[PDB]
């Protein structure tokens, strides 16, 4: 139950740093803020590493065995991770801002550009145990005078070619005996040298600078001493070079500028292969595949990530995330994708497994405040600050309905009917609730009676009663349908934000500004029970404020709560960096999750380092923005009293950490939280955590495979259920023959029914045994499908996971074979003559 | 050890005027010795004492077949390049307009199939030679055989669009 | 735009605009983002719109 | 069509579908104009689908394509056939509550 | 008996529904590959299809 | 925490000692079984034209003009594993015996030996662009051998009840690419008999149809009502 682990981070495909591919370039590793996301682009899936830097990460590299990663943040705290085990091996603090880190091609050394020193360390093994100090320093070279901007290893891991802000580039041999082969420095650029690469044969050296010159250096005579043989210029006038890379085997130089334009050249002849634009923001990262066929570009201002094949002029993916600006989320009615309503005015539909956005919708001209699904994933409603609720067909991708009021107000929350005739929406400046029909477009009613801004709306999913709750300390229950026009006001102790509604519509849980979650019986309007949550809330201290995190009143309450689908738990989040989940019978905290440890966000640390507090102000409120290398980030265009507007440049404070929406998954035992870093997805998995169910001493994996070998199949299945071990359940499940699936499925005891149903769901989504899984589903639904119907909310997430398998792989296969049957019948039954 | 490549008397004068750009990669990049028999109208390639004779033979044989100078240098370099020859043979009806169907008005169909399949084609009277990679030759030859054996222009042009995309695509 | 951001986007919306939108017909594969997958393979026009 | 459903390759009586086989371009194009506008119902669609079926299996497909006007008709009533196929497929998939009721009635004893 | 006869009638009507879908889109597709147009370049092809698409104009609210 | 240890007792079913169960490839030969691979490969194959049309940029990139024509072939010396960088191994049809591709050579050899297992292994192996480019070039002109060899290869394939969604999309890609020539020389004996035995094996696929119909209908009834 309560044993959730950080699974995934939807949204935010790129934040800051360098993109890396794999060696067999199937996955790409993308630095999201202080996590690292890895997107597998062929097996369409994605994961995020569990570990967490304390600042935004700035460098990524993993060796070409694929076996370990090293990630450095923006003040040099490196973290070495085992890439296959997904566990962190070492934490190593380099003392200053490291610009690049690279492994050797032969994997055994890595080097990094810390300040103006190139330091080469040698890679610890993945097979060795963790030591106190696994890194053994090879050398540290200091020949540059200003900071080093780039590394490049040679093809043999023998020389390393580094580029600096100082207007040179240098070549260093790895070992001391070849010191005479590599002692030269490469002058001649007017600006920062952005890259320096070898050719395939390591005879030519290309050095690309910030102003736009690429120099070809050759070991020629005018003795032989590395002349410059040709200077080529990009002649991009206002823009200048932001990122350079070179695939030496295909002779492909890829260059991204500060204007979104990137050009890619065939280098020693300098012929423009292609030139096209990501956008208007600068291209912060270019990275290239090992075969040189894919180019991954990252722009850091809009958080966007392309990977683009330049032969077939086509985007493998062109994605863009949302940092800090995400107002709402909603799971699809099968938990396959999450719809995100974001403050720059748009809807984005993110697949969960493959961590990418499928569709985006921009018809709101202001910050979209709420999304909500209806008509079982066919329609989706959203309300924004531009005055409109509007409806979206997720088949034809059309905004087919737009609902406005008559009073020019901005809508902050909505609620749809189950039987989606009526949409409903509430504002924070109008005190009314606006009731629109969906079939016609008209304003059906304006419900009145709150004396405070209607903070939250929800329709009961079963008996269809409306529950609104507002800042006049009052939850209110409206019987709209059928001649009633009945209003029942329940008062409560303080002003309400985030009501939520049970899946059976019996009870309603409200979150209050005191810090509590009260739970009320709807039909008999009396309080069933409350949780007191303001003392298990992690409220950090901001940098600007002059009052401690203990005495602060900023975030000791939950602005979003949500029921579990068995009705037994509540997940909750707010403007604090803890999300908490409880079980509502016992009103006790099951688990509390720290949503960020990034010190680049504001409300993370409860106690701020007193070294940073000086005789006039803290040292993190000092703006060091004019110490910057160029005008576009020396610029301050932040109009003064702006909080929660748009365009993070226009607010002047650090982005605070907050969760704006929490939701449970409708199909598989997880929840998504819309934080500022992205859509944090926390999920359990049954592979770990031995948690048996009434086993005795004679219940053993050995006993289960003896019962399987002796072919008591029902006894082996219930022994594996009492073990609750996923591999054993899978082994017995596949070993039962087709001849006696229905005998076993009829003799399964009723306590092991949700276990076998949720196992069949989470197995059959990705397993290939489609007819076996459908035989088991048919046998279970036929043998025990009355117990399910009279215990709906137990199998409410195990049955939604099963019809996530039938309509999403099995029905697609059945559609293909049906079309083949009918095209056969046409192609042989009719007349093709001339 | 030597090779003889007979230059026909319709590709003789371009060989003589572009000869000064043909023999330098034959005599210093390739280390062959090269003679041009004005009596037999042939090119002789002999090996000196100080497996490239077949490369030089294919170089001058491409020029003999009808491919231009830079195309022949592309065959001389670029190890993954091949060249396939075939007559039509599949007369007013069939011979005199199947080749007009390969060409089109101003050779635009031949230009389109060249750019789509990343080969390049020289079309004689009924002798089609194709210079490209192995898969590229396969697709250009399948489309040429298609529009001498009868296919709609919409079908062959849609196949040309599709083959350009899928030949440039990774995965 | 900057008045809304300065006002910390509590504002009062624009009055009304019954505008006019032309949508061509196309696959909703093509109306999507660039990623390996898709979500729906319908056509953007209804049968009663064709 | 109703008497064809009544009694018993051939979908009408065979003299009627050879009589619909031997009709020319103007007659079959107006026949498919009004099969197009009959197909827009959910009630009158079956008569339209079976007339389209006998035209397709009694005429030449290249001829049907080359008749001028019959590409603005078939574009008009392919997606109606698609929504009727989805509707009848949904109806036959919700038809198996009879089979579930039979297996419950068999587990009764 | 009701189950067998009812499902037989429903599969009998969707058989000819699916037949007509595949036949009519074959007819349209062979007309297209007979005399649609000649663009090998993808950008000119997509602009040609966007100019030759079906347009319908809708009254939206801003 | 970094490797997995064996739960096998010391003193003084290797998958069950390492707490794993590698799921077996198919449980029974009379059971349909999808491919061991991503589920999206069927959809990529079925709609890869419109997906790439989506994926094109909005305007054409600015190239040069003095660009080499054989740029795709003019690499140096991480090796490319596409269908374009394929060399022939080791007297005029569409593919001579020196210039046969691997797919066409294996298709012919399977037509000799009446066992297309290596052909189907190559088909399940390579990528969607390679699959479309191999099916789209299949000698649909004078005697129709390569089409009918592909069709009874798919028959031998989906007799084996494995990878069957891929064999279904390969048949859909065949009918889409050059089903017009099959409709043209309909009533040809070889191609009509190949389609006949393909339908003879393929007509036993409605087990999946009424199985998912039962599961969908009864699951909906049990959940809602």
């Amino acid at each position: 139950k309560s044993d959730f682990k950080f699974s995934n981070l939807l949204g935010t495909v790129y934040r800051q740093g360098n993109i890396t591919f794999s060696d067999d370039g199937k996955q790409l590793l993308s630095p999201v803020g202080n996590r690292v996301s890895v997107f597998d682009l062929i097996n369409n899936k994605s994961f995020t590493f569990e570990y967490e830097h304390r600042k935004n990460i700035a460098a990524i590299d993993l060796n070409k065995q694929g076996t370990l990663l090293i990630s450095i943040d923006e003040d040099g705290r490196a973290i070495l991770v085992n890439f296959k085990a997904r566990n962190v091996l070492h934490h190593f603090n380099f003392k200053e801002k490291c610009s690049a880190v690279k492994f050797s091609p032969d994997g055994r050394l890595f080097a990094l550009a810390s300040g103006r020193f190139l330091q080469i360390w040698k890679t610890p093994d993945v097979n060795k145990d963790r030591q106190f100090a696994p890194f053994v320093r090879h050398r540290v070279h200091a020949g540059h005078f200003q900071d080093i901007t780039s590394l490049t290893w040679s093809q043999d891991s023998r020389f390393i070619l580094t580029t600096s802000k100082d207007l040179s580039a240098k070549i260093w041999s790895v070992d001391s005996e070849e010191k005479n082969l590599a002692a030269t420095t490469f002058n001649g650029h007017r600006d920062y040298v952005m890259g320096a690469f070898f050719s395939h044969d390591q005879e030519k050296i290309y050095t690309v600078s910030k102003d736009g010159a690429v120099f070809v250096w050759e070991f020629t005579k005018r003795k032989y001493s590395w002349r410059i043989t040709k200077k080529h210029f990009f002649y991009a006038n206002q823009a200048k070079v932001k990122c350079v890379t070179f695939h030496p085997a295909t002779r492909l130089l890829a260059v991204g500028f500060t204007s979104g334009e990137f050009r890619l050249y065939d280098l020693p002849d300098f012929t423009l292969i292609q030139q096209l634009s990501m956008g208007q923001n600068p291209v912060n990262t270019v990275s290239v595949n090992q075969t040189g066929e894919w180019l991954a570009f990252g722009s850091s201002k809009l958080g966007q990530l392309l990977v683009y094949e330049w032969q077939s002029e086509s985007y493998i993916l062109k994605q863009q995330g949302h940092f800090d600006s995400t107002n709402s989320l909603a799971y699809s009615p099968d938990g396959s994708r999450v719809v995100t309503a974001s403050e720059d005015g748009k809807i984005k539909v993110w697949d969960i497994t493959s961590g990418f956005c499928l569709a985006t919708f921009e018809e709101h001209t202001s910050s979209v405040t709420a999304v909500q699904f209806a008509k079982r994933g066919q329609v989706m409603f959203s309300s924004s600050l531009d005055g409109t609720v509007r409806a979206w067909d997720l088949i034809r991708y059309r905004n087919f309905r737009t609902f406005t009021g008559t009073e020019r107000i901005q809508f902050n929350c909505l609620a749809v009917d189950p039987s989606g005739e009526v949409v409903c929406a509430g504002s924070l400046d109008n005190f009314d609730i606006h009731v629109w029909s969906v079939q016609t477009g008209q304003l059906l009613d304006a419900l009145s009676g709150h004396e405070g801004p209607v903070s939250c709306l929800s329709f009961s999913q079963e008996n269809s009663v409306l529950a609104s709750a507002s800042w006049d300390k009052t939850i209110r229950i409206w019987s709209i349908f059928g001649r009633s026009q009945q209003v029942e006001p329940i008062e409560v102790y303080s002003d309400v934000l985030a009501l939520s509604m049970r899946p059976d519509g019996k009870e309603v849980a409200v979150s209050t500004l005191k810090g509590q979650i009260s739970i009320f019986n709807i039909e008999d309007a009396k309080q069933v029970g409350n949780i007191d949550c303001r003392k298990d809330i992690i409220s950090g201290r901001f940098n600007q404020d002059r009052f401690t995190a203990k005495n602060s009143e900023r975030s000791k309450f939950f602005t979003t709560i949500h029921y579990s689908f068995d009705g037994m738990a509540i997940v909750a989040g707010g403007n604090n960096n803890s999300i908490c989940l409880y079980d509502v019978p016992n009103e006790v905290l099951l688990k509390r999750f720290i949503v960020s440890r990034n010190m680049a966000l504001n409300g993370t640390l409860e106690f701020l380092n007193s070294k940073k507090m000086t005789e006039a102000g803290s040292l993190d409120l000092i703006d060091d923005a004019g110490e910057n290398s160029d005008l576009e980030d020396r610029i301050d265009n932040s109009l003064p009293g702006s909080q929660r507007g748009g365009d993070l440049s226009t607010r002047k404070m650090r982005p605070e950490v907050r969760v704006t929406s929490v939701q449970f998954s409708p199909t598989a035992n997880a929840f998504a939280a819309a934080s500022t870093e992205g859509l944090l997805i926390y999920s359990t998995n049954d592979t770990i955590l031995f948690d048996p169910f009434d086993l005795d001493v004679d219940v053993t994996p050995h006993s289960t495979v003896e019962a399987l070998r002796e072919k008591q199949f029902l006894n082996a299945l219930v022994m594996a259920f009492r073990l609750n071990e996923e591999y054993l359940i899978n082994k017995v499940y596949e070993a039962i023959p087709i001849k006696e699936i229905p005998l076993v499925a009829s003799n399964i005891p009723a306590i092991y029914l949700p276990r076998i149903l949720k196992f069949i769901g989470d197995f059959a989504i990705e397993s290939q045994h489609i007819e076996f899984n459908l035989i088991w589903i048919k046998a279970l639904l036929s043998a025990s499908g009355g117990y399910i119907n009279e215990h709906k909310y137990l199998f409410s997430t195990a049955m939604r996971s099963i019809q996530r398998f039938i309509v999403r792989v099995a029905k697609e296969v059945v559609n293909t074979t049906t079309d083949n049957k009918y095209t056969y019948r046409f192609l042989v039954s009719t007349d093709g003559s001339m | 050890e030597s090779r003889k490549i007979m230059v026909p008397p319709h590709r003789m004068t371009p060989l003589r005027n572009s000869w000064t750009k043909i023999y330098p990669p034959l005599v210093e990049h390739l280390k062959l010795q090269v003679r041009m028999n004005l009596k037999t109208k042939s090119v002789e390639l002999r090996t000196n004492p100080k497996g490239a004779l077949q490369k030089g033979a294919d170089f001058i044989k491409a020029f003999t077949l009808g491919f231009d100078l830079d195309d022949s240098i592309a065959l001389l370099r670029l190890d993954d390049l091949y060249i396939e020859t075939f007559e039509v043979k599949d007369t007013g009806d069939h011979l005199s307009r199947a080749i007009g169907r390969i060409a089109g008005k101003d050779g635009k169909t031949k230009f389109a199939i060249e750019n789509a399949t990343r080969t390049r084609i020289v079309l004689a009277d009924s002798k089609i030679h194709i210079l490209g990679g192995f898969t590229h030759i396969r697709m250009a030859r399948e489309s040429v055989v298609s529009l001498i054996l009868g296919s709609p222009p919409g079908k062959v042009y849609g196949n040309l669009r599709t083959v350009a995309s899928r030949l440039k695509e990774r995965y | 735009y900057k008045l809304d951001v300065l006002s910390s986007v509590h504002f009062v919306p624009k009055p009304a605009s019954t505008s006019l939108e032309i949508r061509v017909e196309t696959p909703t594969i093509s109306m999507e983002d660039a990623q390996p997958l898709y979500m729906s393979n319908a056509s953007s026009l209804a049968p009663q719109e064709i | 069509l109703g008497e064809s459903r009544s009694r018993q390759e051939v979908i009408f009586n065979e003299e009627l579908d050879q009589a619909i086989s031997i009709l020319n371009d103007e007659q079959l194009i107006l026949l498919m104009k009004r099969c197009r506008d009959w197909n827009t119902n959910a009630k009158t669609h079956t008569i339209a689908q079976r007339t389209i079926r006998c035209i397709l299996m009694h005429h030449n497909i290249a001829k049907l394509s080359e008749i001028p006007g019959m590409v603005k008709i078939v574009d008009a009533i392919i997606p109606y056939t698609q929504r009727h196929f989805t509707r009848v497929d949904n109806l036959v998939e919700q038809s198996y509550i009879l089979d579930y009721a039979l297996v419950e009635m068999d587990k009764l004893f | 008996r009701v189950k067998t006869e009812l499902r037989s009638a429903l599969k009998s009507t969707e058989d000819d529904l699916g037949f007509n879908v595949q036949g009519l889109k074959f007819v349209k597709q062979q007309w297209n590959l007979r005399h649609n147009y000649e663009f090998v370049d993808e950008y000119d092809q997509q602009e040609k299809e966007s100019n030759s698409a079906r347009k319908r104009v809708f009254g939206t609210v801003i | 925490q970094f490797k997995t240890v064996s739960t096998r007792t010391i003193d003084e079913l290797n998958d069950i000692d390492f707490n794993t169960y590698t799921s077996l490839e198919q449980i029974d030969k009379e059971l349909l079984t999808l491919s061991i691979g991503p589920r999206s490969k069927m959809n990529t194959l079925l709609h890869l034209d419109v997906i790439r049309k989506r994926s094109k940029p909005k305007e054409a990139p600015k190239k040069s003009e003095k660009l080499p024509f054989f740029l795709q072939l003019s690499g140096e010396k991480s090796v490319r594993e596409g269908i374009a960088h394929e060399t022939p191994e080791e007297f005029k049809v569409t593919g001579r015996l020196g210039f046969e591709s691997h797919f066409t050579k294996q298709l012919r050899e399977g037509s000799q030996s009446k066992d297309y297992s290596s052909l189907l292994a190559t088909l399940i192996n390579f990528s969607p662009a390679a699959v479309d480019l191999e099916i789209r070039s299949l000698n649909s002109f004078e005697p129709f051998d390569e089409i009918v060899w592909f069709i009874d290869a798919l028959t031998q394939g989906l007799k084996s009840n494995k990878n069957f969604e891929l064999y279904e999309t390969f048949m859909s890609l065949l009918f889409k690419a050059h089903g017009d020539v099959i409709h043209a020389n309909n009533k040809n004996q070889d191609i009509a008999s190949a389609l006949q035995n393909w339908e003879d094996v393929h007509k036993k696929e409605d087990r999946l149809d009424d199985l998912v119909k039962f599961c969908m209908g009864v699951a909906a009834f049990v959940t809602t009502a």
